[PDB]
Protein backbone atom coordinates (compact mmCIF):
# COMPACT_ATOMS: atom_id res chain seq x y z
CA UNK A 1 0.00 0.00 0.00
CA UNK A 2 3.18 2.15 -0.17
CA UNK A 3 5.52 2.04 -3.33
CA UNK A 4 9.19 2.99 -3.27
CA UNK A 5 9.33 6.43 -5.21
CA UNK A 6 11.97 4.22 -7.85
CA UNK A 7 9.04 2.10 -8.50
CA UNK A 8 6.88 5.09 -10.14
CA UNK A 9 9.89 6.76 -11.32
CA UNK A 10 9.77 3.44 -13.75
CA UNK A 11 6.03 4.08 -14.11
CA UNK A 12 6.14 7.27 -15.25
CA UNK A 13 8.19 6.92 -17.99
CA UNK A 14 6.60 3.35 -19.31
CA UNK A 15 3.17 5.23 -19.02
CA UNK A 16 5.00 7.70 -21.15
CA UNK A 17 6.48 5.61 -23.89
CA UNK A 18 4.13 2.61 -23.76
CA UNK A 19 0.83 2.63 -22.00
CA UNK A 20 0.11 6.19 -23.19
CA UNK A 21 0.64 5.40 -26.64
CA UNK A 22 -1.94 4.19 -28.91
CA UNK A 23 -2.63 0.83 -30.63
CA UNK A 24 -0.74 0.06 -33.93
CA UNK A 25 -2.11 -3.11 -34.88
CA UNK A 26 -5.39 -2.14 -35.62
CA UNK A 27 -7.68 -1.35 -38.59
CA UNK A 28 -8.42 -3.16 -41.64
CA UNK A 29 -5.14 -4.82 -41.97
CA UNK A 30 -5.77 -6.69 -38.66
CA UNK A 31 -9.28 -7.78 -38.80
CA UNK A 32 -9.96 -11.57 -39.35
CA UNK A 33 -11.99 -14.01 -40.48
CA UNK A 34 -11.34 -17.59 -39.71
CA UNK A 35 -12.90 -18.84 -43.08
CA UNK A 36 -9.83 -16.89 -45.09
CA UNK A 37 -7.67 -17.42 -42.37
CA UNK A 38 -4.04 -15.49 -44.23
CA UNK A 39 -6.35 -12.78 -46.63
CA UNK A 40 -4.69 -10.30 -43.87
CA UNK A 41 -1.26 -9.60 -41.44
CA UNK A 42 -3.71 -11.02 -38.21
CA UNK A 43 -3.89 -14.81 -38.01
CA UNK A 44 -6.67 -14.41 -34.54
CA UNK A 45 -9.37 -12.07 -33.62
CA UNK A 46 -9.11 -9.23 -31.02
CA UNK A 47 -6.94 -6.26 -32.98
CA UNK A 48 -9.82 -4.32 -33.01
CA UNK A 49 -11.42 -4.32 -29.78
CA UNK A 50 -11.35 -1.77 -27.09
CA UNK A 51 -8.42 0.31 -28.88
CA UNK A 52 -9.79 3.38 -26.96
CA UNK A 53 -12.46 5.28 -24.67
CA UNK A 54 -13.48 9.29 -24.92
CA UNK A 55 -13.72 10.75 -21.81
CA UNK A 56 -14.28 14.48 -22.10
CA UNK A 57 -13.02 14.69 -25.79
CA UNK A 58 -9.64 13.11 -24.45
CA UNK A 59 -8.45 9.44 -25.92
CA UNK A 60 -7.73 6.55 -22.84
CA UNK A 61 -5.89 4.54 -25.05
CA UNK A 62 -5.98 0.97 -24.41
CA UNK A 63 -7.89 1.19 -21.11
CA UNK A 64 -8.34 -2.32 -20.52
CA UNK A 65 -4.47 -2.79 -20.34
CA UNK A 66 -3.61 0.86 -19.66
CA UNK A 67 -2.09 2.35 -16.45
CA UNK A 68 -4.99 1.65 -14.12
CA UNK A 69 -4.66 -2.37 -15.33
CA UNK A 70 -0.60 -2.14 -15.12
CA UNK A 71 -0.42 -0.85 -11.65
CA UNK A 72 -3.08 -2.76 -9.96
CA UNK A 73 -0.77 -5.62 -9.95
CA UNK A 74 1.80 -4.62 -8.17
CA UNK A 75 -0.36 -3.35 -4.87
CA UNK A 76 -1.23 -7.54 -5.16
CA UNK A 77 2.06 -8.56 -5.50
CA UNK A 78 2.54 -6.59 -2.44
CA UNK A 79 -0.56 -7.74 -0.73
CA UNK A 80 0.22 -11.51 -1.73
CA UNK A 81 3.75 -11.49 -0.39
CA UNK A 82 2.12 -10.74 3.31
CA UNK A 83 -0.48 -13.99 2.63
CA UNK A 84 2.48 -15.85 1.53
CA UNK A 85 4.30 -15.51 4.80
CA UNK A 86 1.03 -16.61 7.11
CA UNK A 87 0.83 -20.23 4.78
CA UNK A 88 2.91 -22.83 7.12
CA UNK A 89 3.89 -24.92 3.40
CA UNK A 90 3.72 -21.74 0.87
CA UNK A 91 3.51 -23.12 -2.32
CA UNK A 92 6.99 -24.01 -3.74
CA UNK A 93 8.29 -23.16 -7.11
CA UNK A 94 10.48 -24.90 -9.74
CA UNK A 95 13.69 -22.88 -8.56
CA UNK A 96 12.73 -24.15 -4.85
CA UNK A 97 12.00 -21.03 -3.21
CA UNK A 98 8.44 -19.68 -2.47
CA UNK A 99 6.81 -16.17 -1.96
CA UNK A 100 7.62 -15.78 1.10
CA UNK A 101 11.51 -16.56 1.02
CA UNK A 102 11.60 -13.66 -1.25
CA UNK A 103 12.90 -10.17 0.24
CA UNK A 104 11.50 -6.70 0.46
CA UNK A 105 14.63 -6.06 -2.25
CA UNK A 106 13.56 -8.63 -4.58
CA UNK A 107 9.67 -7.76 -4.29
CA UNK A 108 10.66 -3.86 -5.43
CA UNK A 109 12.46 -4.99 -8.62
CA UNK A 110 9.42 -7.36 -8.98
CA UNK A 111 7.41 -4.62 -8.83
CA UNK A 112 9.75 -2.43 -11.77
CA UNK A 113 9.22 -6.26 -13.97
CA UNK A 114 5.32 -6.01 -13.79
CA UNK A 115 5.35 -2.54 -15.46
CA UNK A 116 6.31 -3.68 -18.50
CA UNK A 117 4.18 -7.28 -18.39
CA UNK A 118 1.38 -6.33 -20.66
CA UNK A 119 3.60 -3.24 -21.89
CA UNK A 120 4.66 -4.42 -25.23
CA UNK A 121 1.17 -4.89 -26.43
CA UNK A 122 0.07 -3.07 -29.71
CA UNK A 123 -3.60 -4.32 -29.32
CA UNK A 124 -5.97 -6.56 -27.05
CA UNK A 125 -5.39 -9.97 -30.04
CA UNK A 126 -5.44 -12.61 -27.69
CA UNK A 127 -4.65 -15.70 -29.59
CA UNK A 128 -1.09 -16.91 -28.66
CA UNK A 129 0.64 -15.60 -31.48
CA UNK A 130 -0.67 -12.25 -31.30
CA UNK A 131 0.10 -12.84 -26.63
CA UNK A 132 4.01 -14.14 -27.07
CA UNK A 133 4.58 -11.23 -29.77
CA UNK A 134 3.32 -8.30 -27.11
CA UNK A 135 4.75 -10.27 -24.18
CA UNK A 136 8.45 -10.14 -26.11
CA UNK A 137 8.01 -6.77 -27.04
CA UNK A 138 7.30 -5.71 -23.40
CA UNK A 139 10.77 -7.97 -22.04
CA UNK A 140 12.65 -6.18 -24.74
CA UNK A 141 11.39 -2.88 -23.77
CA UNK A 142 12.24 -4.21 -20.02
CA UNK A 143 15.62 -5.57 -21.14
CA UNK A 144 17.16 -1.76 -22.63
CA UNK A 145 15.71 0.60 -20.08
CA UNK A 146 17.23 -1.87 -17.24
CA UNK A 147 20.34 -2.15 -18.76
CA UNK A 148 20.98 1.52 -19.39
CA UNK A 149 19.33 3.02 -15.91
CA UNK A 150 18.71 0.44 -13.23
CA UNK A 151 21.91 -1.41 -13.32
CA UNK A 152 22.48 -0.04 -9.50
CA UNK A 153 19.11 -1.80 -8.66
CA UNK A 154 19.36 -5.09 -11.54
CA UNK A 155 22.62 -7.76 -11.67
CA UNK A 156 22.91 -8.77 -15.60
CA UNK A 157 21.75 -12.30 -14.61
CA UNK A 158 18.03 -10.55 -12.75
CA UNK A 159 18.04 -8.98 -16.15
CA UNK A 160 18.01 -12.16 -18.14
CA UNK A 161 15.50 -13.61 -15.17
CA UNK A 162 12.59 -10.37 -15.19
CA UNK A 163 12.65 -10.48 -18.95
CA UNK A 164 12.28 -14.30 -19.01
CA UNK A 165 9.04 -13.93 -16.83
CA UNK A 166 7.75 -10.81 -19.01
CA UNK A 167 8.49 -12.86 -22.13
CA UNK A 168 6.54 -15.97 -20.48
CA UNK A 169 8.44 -18.22 -22.43
CA UNK A 170 6.58 -21.26 -24.78
CA UNK A 171 8.20 -24.32 -22.89
CA UNK A 172 8.51 -22.12 -19.10
CA UNK A 173 6.34 -23.45 -16.66
CA UNK A 174 3.47 -21.07 -14.35
CA UNK A 175 5.70 -20.70 -11.79
CA UNK A 176 8.97 -21.54 -12.95
CA UNK A 177 10.50 -18.72 -10.60
CA UNK A 178 9.01 -17.43 -7.21
CA UNK A 179 9.06 -13.97 -9.09
CA UNK A 180 7.51 -15.12 -11.98
CA UNK A 181 4.27 -16.84 -9.77
CA UNK A 182 4.00 -13.84 -7.98
CA UNK A 183 3.56 -11.84 -11.53
CA UNK A 184 1.43 -14.01 -13.19
CA UNK A 185 -0.50 -14.04 -9.93
CA UNK A 186 -0.76 -10.40 -9.86
CA UNK A 187 -1.74 -10.59 -13.12
CA UNK A 188 -4.46 -13.31 -13.23
CA UNK A 189 -6.55 -11.34 -9.96
CA UNK A 190 -6.72 -8.32 -12.58
CA UNK A 191 -8.34 -10.59 -14.96
CA UNK A 192 -11.42 -10.51 -12.56
CA UNK A 193 -12.27 -6.82 -14.46
CA UNK A 194 -13.55 -8.82 -17.76
CA UNK A 195 -14.11 -12.40 -17.31
CA UNK A 196 -17.30 -14.26 -16.67
CA UNK A 197 -18.18 -15.41 -13.33
CA UNK A 198 -17.01 -18.70 -15.29
CA UNK A 199 -13.50 -18.35 -15.80
CA UNK A 200 -13.34 -16.40 -12.14
CA UNK A 201 -15.07 -18.92 -9.97
CA UNK A 202 -15.89 -22.30 -12.40
CA UNK A 203 -12.33 -22.09 -14.09
CA UNK A 204 -12.27 -21.99 -18.18
CA UNK A 205 -12.17 -25.84 -17.86
CA UNK A 206 -12.39 -29.42 -16.11
CA UNK A 207 -8.45 -28.93 -15.32
CA UNK A 208 -8.13 -25.34 -14.61
CA UNK A 209 -9.51 -24.36 -11.03
CA UNK A 210 -11.05 -20.50 -11.31
CA UNK A 211 -9.17 -17.35 -10.50
CA UNK A 212 -10.72 -17.04 -6.86
CA UNK A 213 -10.37 -21.21 -6.24
CA UNK A 214 -6.70 -20.51 -7.10
CA UNK A 215 -6.74 -17.72 -4.30
CA UNK A 216 -8.67 -20.03 -1.66
CA UNK A 217 -6.38 -22.90 -2.24
CA UNK A 218 -3.17 -20.86 -2.56
CA UNK A 219 -3.86 -18.22 0.75
CA UNK A 220 -6.99 -19.88 2.39
CA UNK A 221 -10.87 -18.86 1.99
CA UNK A 222 -10.08 -15.92 4.48
CA UNK A 223 -7.24 -14.69 2.86
CA UNK A 224 -8.54 -15.30 -0.55
CA UNK A 225 -11.45 -13.72 -0.24
CA UNK A 226 -10.03 -11.12 1.55
CA UNK A 227 -7.63 -10.89 -1.25
CA UNK A 228 -10.92 -11.00 -3.98
CA UNK A 229 -12.98 -7.64 -2.36
CA UNK A 230 -9.33 -5.56 -2.34
CA UNK A 231 -9.00 -6.36 -5.97
CA UNK A 232 -12.68 -5.44 -6.95
CA UNK A 233 -12.21 -2.25 -3.94
CA UNK A 234 -9.39 -1.30 -6.21
CA UNK A 235 -11.47 -1.87 -9.01
CA UNK A 236 -14.24 0.84 -7.76
CA UNK A 237 -11.22 3.24 -7.23
CA UNK A 238 -9.92 3.23 -10.46
CA UNK A 239 -13.15 3.52 -11.87
CA UNK A 240 -13.59 -0.10 -13.41
CA UNK A 241 -16.97 -1.30 -13.70
CA UNK A 242 -17.03 -3.62 -10.28
CA UNK A 243 -18.96 -7.44 -11.41
CA UNK A 244 -21.31 -8.23 -9.09
CA UNK A 245 -21.25 -12.03 -7.89
CA UNK A 246 -24.01 -14.77 -7.75
CA UNK A 247 -23.11 -18.74 -6.76
CA UNK A 248 -27.48 -18.97 -7.25
CA UNK A 249 -26.03 -18.42 -11.27
CA UNK A 250 -23.35 -20.45 -11.54
CA UNK A 251 -25.70 -23.97 -12.32
CA UNK A 252 -27.31 -21.92 -14.93
CA UNK A 253 -23.64 -21.18 -17.07
CA UNK A 254 -23.63 -24.18 -19.19
CA UNK A 255 -20.98 -25.75 -17.11
CA UNK A 256 -21.35 -29.69 -15.85
CA UNK A 257 -22.94 -29.42 -12.12
CA UNK A 258 -19.75 -30.85 -10.87
CA UNK A 259 -17.55 -27.97 -11.56
CA UNK A 260 -20.13 -25.76 -10.23
CA UNK A 261 -20.27 -27.86 -7.34
CA UNK A 262 -16.61 -27.43 -6.88
CA UNK A 263 -17.02 -23.87 -6.86
CA UNK A 264 -19.69 -23.81 -4.52
CA UNK A 265 -17.64 -26.08 -1.86
CA UNK A 266 -14.57 -24.24 -2.37
CA UNK A 267 -15.86 -20.38 -2.96
CA UNK A 268 -18.87 -21.72 -0.69
CA UNK A 269 -21.84 -19.20 -1.05
CA UNK A 270 -21.01 -15.62 -2.49
CA UNK A 271 -23.78 -13.50 -3.43
CA UNK A 272 -22.76 -9.58 -3.73
CA UNK A 273 -24.05 -6.77 -6.25
CA UNK A 274 -21.82 -5.02 -8.70
CA UNK A 275 -20.70 -1.08 -9.40
CA UNK A 276 -20.73 0.93 -12.76
CA UNK A 277 -17.80 2.00 -14.02
CA UNK A 278 -17.18 6.09 -13.49
CA UNK A 279 -15.81 8.15 -16.56
CA UNK A 280 -14.58 10.48 -13.83
CA UNK A 281 -11.98 8.07 -11.64
CA UNK A 282 -11.10 6.80 -14.76
CA UNK A 283 -9.67 9.37 -16.44
CA UNK A 284 -7.94 10.03 -13.39
CA UNK A 285 -6.50 6.86 -13.27
CA UNK A 286 -5.54 6.55 -16.97
CA UNK A 287 -4.09 9.53 -18.04
CA UNK A 288 -1.23 10.16 -14.83
CA UNK A 289 1.15 8.10 -12.70
CA UNK A 290 0.28 10.68 -9.65
CA UNK A 291 -3.79 10.24 -10.06
CA UNK A 292 -3.55 6.28 -10.65
CA UNK A 293 -0.81 5.78 -7.67
CA UNK A 294 -3.01 8.40 -5.20
CA UNK A 295 -6.53 7.16 -5.93
CA UNK A 296 -5.46 3.21 -5.53
CA UNK A 297 -3.11 3.85 -1.60
CA UNK A 298 -6.70 5.67 -0.44
CA UNK A 299 -8.09 1.89 -0.24
CA UNK A 300 -7.75 0.19 2.75
CA UNK A 301 -5.81 -3.15 2.51
CA UNK A 302 -7.16 -5.98 4.79
CA UNK A 303 -6.54 -6.05 8.47
CA UNK A 304 -2.94 -8.79 8.57
CA UNK A 305 -1.85 -6.67 6.11
CA UNK A 306 1.38 -5.51 7.54
CA UNK A 307 3.67 -4.06 5.35
CA UNK A 308 7.71 -4.57 6.17
CA UNK B 1 -34.98 -17.46 -30.24
CA UNK B 2 -34.22 -15.17 -27.29
CA UNK B 3 -30.95 -15.50 -26.07
CA UNK B 4 -29.37 -13.02 -22.80
CA UNK B 5 -26.73 -10.57 -22.82
CA UNK B 6 -26.06 -9.76 -19.35
CA UNK B 7 -23.09 -6.47 -18.73
CA UNK B 8 -20.73 -7.83 -15.58
CA UNK B 9 -22.75 -5.21 -13.39
CA UNK B 10 -25.75 -6.92 -14.13
CA UNK B 11 -27.86 -4.94 -16.87
CA UNK B 12 -29.60 -7.61 -19.09
CA UNK B 13 -31.29 -7.32 -22.50
CA UNK B 14 -33.01 -10.21 -24.58
CA UNK B 15 -32.07 -10.86 -28.81
CA UNK B 16 -34.27 -12.30 -31.55
CA UNK B 17 -31.49 -14.63 -32.97
CA UNK B 18 -31.26 -18.03 -34.95
CA UNK B 19 -28.59 -20.55 -34.25
CA UNK B 20 -26.38 -19.41 -37.61
CA UNK B 21 -26.42 -15.94 -36.94
CA UNK B 22 -22.88 -14.49 -36.59
CA UNK B 23 -21.41 -12.94 -33.72
CA UNK B 24 -20.80 -10.11 -35.68
CA UNK B 25 -24.32 -10.18 -36.81
CA UNK B 26 -25.26 -10.20 -32.84
CA UNK B 27 -22.88 -7.27 -32.14
CA UNK B 28 -24.41 -5.31 -34.97
CA UNK B 29 -28.27 -6.43 -33.10
CA UNK B 30 -26.73 -4.97 -29.55
CA UNK B 31 -25.60 -1.23 -31.30
CA UNK B 32 -29.51 -1.45 -33.08
CA UNK B 33 -31.19 -1.99 -29.03
CA UNK B 34 -28.48 -0.12 -27.26
CA UNK B 35 -26.24 2.30 -29.45
CA UNK B 36 -22.99 0.53 -28.04
CA UNK B 37 -20.04 -0.05 -30.78
CA UNK B 38 -19.32 -3.53 -31.86
CA UNK B 39 -15.77 -3.16 -31.32
CA UNK B 40 -16.35 -1.55 -27.69
CA UNK B 41 -18.27 -5.22 -27.10
CA UNK B 42 -15.89 -8.08 -25.83
CA UNK B 43 -18.70 -11.11 -25.64
CA UNK B 44 -18.03 -14.62 -23.34
CA UNK B 45 -19.84 -17.82 -23.37
CA UNK B 46 -19.26 -20.82 -21.18
CA UNK B 47 -16.02 -19.25 -20.28
CA UNK B 48 -14.72 -18.97 -24.06
CA UNK B 49 -14.71 -15.53 -25.92
CA UNK B 50 -17.23 -15.08 -29.19
CA UNK B 51 -15.62 -14.77 -32.63
CA UNK B 52 -17.00 -12.44 -35.53
CA UNK B 53 -17.23 -15.16 -38.28
CA UNK B 54 -18.57 -17.79 -35.74
CA UNK B 55 -21.94 -18.97 -35.24
CA UNK B 56 -24.26 -19.70 -32.38
CA UNK B 57 -24.46 -22.99 -33.35
CA UNK B 58 -20.82 -23.37 -33.42
CA UNK B 59 -20.51 -22.35 -28.88
CA UNK B 60 -23.86 -24.80 -28.31
CA UNK B 61 -26.13 -21.54 -27.53
CA UNK B 62 -29.79 -22.37 -27.36
CA UNK B 63 -32.64 -20.61 -26.04
CA UNK B 64 -32.18 -18.70 -22.84
CA UNK B 65 -29.07 -18.96 -22.83
CA UNK B 66 -27.02 -15.73 -21.00
CA UNK B 67 -23.98 -14.24 -22.78
CA UNK B 68 -21.16 -12.18 -21.03
CA UNK B 69 -20.51 -9.10 -22.36
CA UNK B 70 -17.59 -6.77 -21.18
CA UNK B 71 -18.15 -2.89 -20.94
CA UNK B 72 -15.86 -0.64 -19.87
CA UNK B 73 -17.42 3.00 -19.95
CA UNK B 74 -21.06 3.79 -21.46
CA UNK B 75 -20.91 6.39 -24.05
CA UNK B 76 -17.03 5.92 -24.17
Amino acid sequence: SILDPEVLKVAEYVYQERLSKPYTEVGPEWEYNHKTPYATRATGTGHNLQRFITIDDQRLHRPIAGLAHTMRTLFYSQLMYEAAKRQPHPHRCADGRTIADLSVQDLKKLNIAQLFFVAGRESEASYGDAYHRYHLYGAKQFEAYARKHLTHLFSEKEIVLYSRCIEDRIGDRFDETAEGYLIHLSHMIDLMRCKSPVEVFIGHSRGVSGIVPTLIQLFGREDGLDIMHYARSLFAATGEAVPYISSSEWPHLGIESDRVERALKIVGSLEVEGQEADAKKTAQAGFSVDGCYGALVKIDTPDWYHQV
Amino acid sequence: MQIFVKTLTGKTITLEVEPSDTIENVKAKIQDKEGIPPDQQRLIFAGKQLEDGRTLSDYNIQKESTLHLVLRLRGG
